[PDB]
Formats: C-alpha cells, sequence, structure tokens
C-alpha cells in the first residue's frame, strides 16, 4: 500500500496510509479510524529509531516480538509501515494496533469490585504466562503499559526489557541479583496492591527510596537472604536500619476493599493471601504465575471445557 | 542545565557538556567524564579533562578511581576553575563521584552526603553496587 498522507498532530507530523482516518492524539500515539476495518485503531510512531545503538535493539525486539507473538491479553498488531520509499530514505516506523479505551492507571482509579479486580489480575497473569511460555520475561510491568477495554478486557502493550517509573520492579532488579520468571509476579503484586489500597505501594524517586518503602512495609529480609547478595550490594543493604514490617492483615485490612460485596470477608482474605504470596522479597519463596492462576482468588476464571537494514527489513514483511 | 553542588562544582549529563552555550554561561572550565562512551566536548583542553572509564552496572568498580577523582576536582578548584562532573545522564555514575567528593571534603557520611546532593539534584539514583562501594570509601576516609 502506497497511499500516504500527512497530518500535523500536536508537535509531530504523522504520515500514514489513507485508510487511517481522522487522527486524534492520545512514543507518540494517536487514535484513528481504519476505514477498511471499520474500527478505531492506535498508531504509534517510531521516529529515527536507529537514532542510536539502543533505540535500535529495543525497537527491533519489540518489532519482532510483536509480529511473532499473539494472545488475547497482549495487544494485537494490525499493521506495520514506513512512509518512506527506500532504505536511504528510511526514517520512521509506524505500528498500528488495536485501540483500547483506557490505561490501567485510569482504571485503578475507578470503583472496582472484587470481581473486576480478580478479572484484571487473571488476564494479567495469562498474558504473562503466555510470555514466559515463549521465553519472554517482561521485567517492566506497570499500570501505564497495560490498557483495558470498556467491558474490562485487558491487554499488555509491550514486551518489556532487553535480555523513571521504578515502583513496580522486583527487589532482584534493585539488588542486582539474577532473576527468573516470577520476577513479573512481584509487579503483579504491586499492581494488585495498588488496586486495593488506592495508591502506589512503594513510591520512590530512586533506589534508596524504593528499597525503603519496601522494607518499611514488608520488613527487613532475613540474614539468609542478605547472604545471597554480591558483597557490595550486601554491605549497602545490611547497613540500612532494620524494620519489623507489618502483617498482611495490617497492610490490607477489610476496610480497603469495596464495602458491600457479597462474601467480602472471604474475598478479602483470599486477596490478602494471594498478596502475601506475591509481595515476597526472596524470589525463591515467591509464588509462580502458575500457582497464582490456581489461587482461589483467581481460579474462578478457569474454564475446564475450553482450550537498521534489519529494521527496515522487518518493516517490509 | 547542570546542577551546582558547590561553588566551582557542577553535576550534569552529557547533553550538558555538549551544550556550548550553557557551558559558557556557567564557566565550565573542567570536565570529569565518568563514561566510556560520552565524548569530550570539542571545547575542553585535554589537560583540563579526565575520563573515569566506567559503566553504569552492578559489576563495575568505581572505588579505585575515587582518590584520582577527588584530586582532579581539588586540583581544578586550586587553579580557581569550575568543574563539571558528568556521565550520560548524571543519575548514577557521576552522582557517585560527586557524593564521594562531598563525603571527603565536608566530612560527611554516605547518608548525609547523598542527602546533600539529592536535595540539589533530585533525579539522582545511583545503583546499590556504587552505594556499597561508597560505604567502603567512607571507611578509608
Ligand atoms: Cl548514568
Amino acid at each position: 500500500d502506497n497511499n500516504f498522507y500527512s497530518v500535523e498532530i500536536g508537535d509531530s507530523t504523522f504520515t500514514v496510509l489513507k485508510r487511517y482516518q481522522n487522527l486524534k492524539p492520545i512514543g507518540i500515539v494517536c487514535a484513528a479510524y481504519d476505514a477498511i476495518l471499520e474500527r478505531n485503531v492506535a498508531i504509534k510512531k517510531l521516529s529515527r529509531p536507529f537514532q542510536n545503538q539502543t533505540h535500535a535493539k529495543r525497537a527491533y525486539r519489540e518489532l519482532v516480538l510483536m509480529k511473532c507473538v499473539n494472545h488475547k491479553n497482549i495487544i494485537g498488531l494490525l499493521n506495520v509501515f514506513t512512509p518512506q520509499k527506500s532504505l536511504e530514505e528510511f526514517q520512521d516506523v509506524y505500528i498500528v494496533m488495536e485501540l483500547m479505551d483506557a490505561n490501567l492507571c485510569q482504571v485503578i482509579q475507578m470503583e472496582l469490585d472484587h470481581e473486576r479486580m480478580s478479572y484484571l489480575l487473571y488476564q494479567m497473569l495469562c498474558g504473562i504466562k503466555h510470555l514466559h511460555s515463549a521465553g519472554i520475561i517482561h521485567r517492566d510491568l506497570k499500570p501505564s503499559n497495560i490498557v483495558v477495554k470498556s467491558d474490562c478486557t485487558l491487554k499488555i502493550l509491550d514486551f518489556g526489557l532487553a535480555r523513571v517509573t521504578r515502583y513496580y520492579r522486583a527487589p532482584e532488579v534493585i539488588l542486582g541479583m539474577g532473576y527468573k520468571e516470577n520476577v513479573d509476579i512481584w509487579s503483579v503484586g504491586c499492581i494488585m496492591g495498588e488496586m486495593i489500597k488506592g495508591g502506589v505501594l512503594f513510591p520512590g524517586t530512586d533506589h534508596i527510596d524504593q528499597w525503603n518503602k519496601v522494607i518499611e512495609q514488608l520488613g527487613t529480609p532475613c540474614p539468609e537472604f542478605m547472604k545471597k547478595l554480591q558483597p557490595t550490594v550486601r554491605t549497602y543493604v545490611e547497613n540500612r536500619p532494620k524494620y519489623a514490617g507489618y502483617s498482611f492483615e495490617k497492610l490490607f485490612p477489610d476496610v480497603l476493599f469495596p464495602a458491600d460485596s457479597e462474601h467480602n470477608k472471604l474475598k478479602a482474605s483470599q486477596a490478602r493471601d494471594l498478596l502475601s504470596k506475591m509481595l515476597v522479597i526472596d524470589a525463591s519463596k515467591r509464588i509462580s504465575v502458575d500457582e497464582a492462576l490456581q489461587h482461589p482468588y483467581i481460579n474462578v476464571w478457569y474454564d475446564p471445557s475450553e482450550a537498521k537494514e534489519l529494521i527496515y527489513k522487518e518493516v517490509m514483511d | 542545565g547542570p546542577t551546582r553542588i558547590l561553588p566551582n562544582l557542577y553535576l550534569g549529563c552529557q547533553r550538558d557538556v555538549l551544550n556550548k552555550e550553557l557551558m559558557q554561561q556557567n564557566g565550565i572550565g573542567y570536565v570529569l567524564n565518568a563514561s566510556n562512551t560520552c565524548p569530550k566536548p570539542d571545547f575542553i583542553p585535554e589537560s583540563h579533562f579526565l575520563r573515569v572509564p566506567v559503566n553504569d552496572s552492578f559489576c563495575e568498580k568505581i572505588l579505585p578511581w575515587l582518590d584520582k577523582s577527588v584530586d582532579f576536582i581539588e586540583k581544578a578548584k586550586a587553579s580557581n576553575g569550575c568543574v563539571l562532573v558528568h556521565c550520560l545522564a548524571g543519575i548514577s555514575r557521576s552522582a557517585t563521584i560527586a557524593i564521594a567528593y562531598i563525603m571527603k571534603r565536608m566530612d560527611m557520611s554516605l547518608d548525609e552526603a547523598y542527602r546533600f546532593v539529592k536535595e540539589k539534584r533530585p533525579t539522582i539514583s545511583p545503583n546499590f553496587n556504587f552505594l556499597g562501594q561508597l560505604l567502603d570509601y567512607e571507611k578509608k576516609i
């Protein structure tokens, strides 16, 4: 398809296929109407993604991953193009995806029952399981890169890090430890917690501060865990005041949950239990995504009866 | 632009050094570059500059370049010069060297010196590898 036009969106120029109509802003991403599919879509511009060695490797991975992965809780790729005609001309990539109605930041902020929180978390966990099954650990799961539809369907937008908002990263990442799949479970816990509490669990402007909120709430890790850290990280961490932390009953009381819910005392204890197994500093004692999906709080949703030449190269497929 | 930490000592990122204008306004005479990749600004005499060739990682050792680093800052204040300590972002590597410098000259501990720099440049967040090393440096002093 070679039919291109241009529109000024805010400070940028989008130059897209004629099929994408009436662009409105929401990378820089605008919304459009796809005349050939008769639905709204999102168009994300990647400008000079090879502006350097880094943008290249992140863009190429995302671009490859987006093309070969597909699952219901991962945002769907509809199209990929470049308005430029040559490899020399080559400047910008456009990614067309399906368009949701809101990001998880907004949704967190709404008034949610147990049924909806459970469903969002369940979807999150399936998205992640699918990623791990493909050998992809996300390591950067945040409410801002998760979007949800009006009817509560949840899609994960990105594939995470290779290989500023730091609030959802696992202790392993701050502590320089090795990580495994259940790293992503820590992020889920943070999100879950945020949904119940009504605000970020561990809000901080740097590593020190992050760690602090973490230990102030969950308690200083035991000596066995301290010994797992490399010498230097260990000397810094063992030098920080000790904290007893709080039990999950005190961190997540009943009152925080929506008030007139059928069976909420049981539902709140299920939620607290799940949290208590997710917000666990020692990753070797933290639950897995598979165990999480089987947890009483989440398992209601299981149904037994159902189922730069490179970049440019990759854009022209 | 870059953050004044002390009189004659600035802490910044590579976009700061590469900006001729900003650099001319502050008086940036010297450069302590704390990265392997960030190049010297076309306008700084070699002798007025220093690379501390380190990466921002958990395995990098920035402790053995400390002494060198503080001297270079001290030396440049002796000639009555103004030093910019930077790395790619001025968040981790360069902030670590600035803090070491604060610890030494103000007889401050890591906690105190970190807070001193942090109040002036709130985006600083050196990794725990570097902070552990700074505790080790606290001892030497
Ligand atoms: Cl940095």
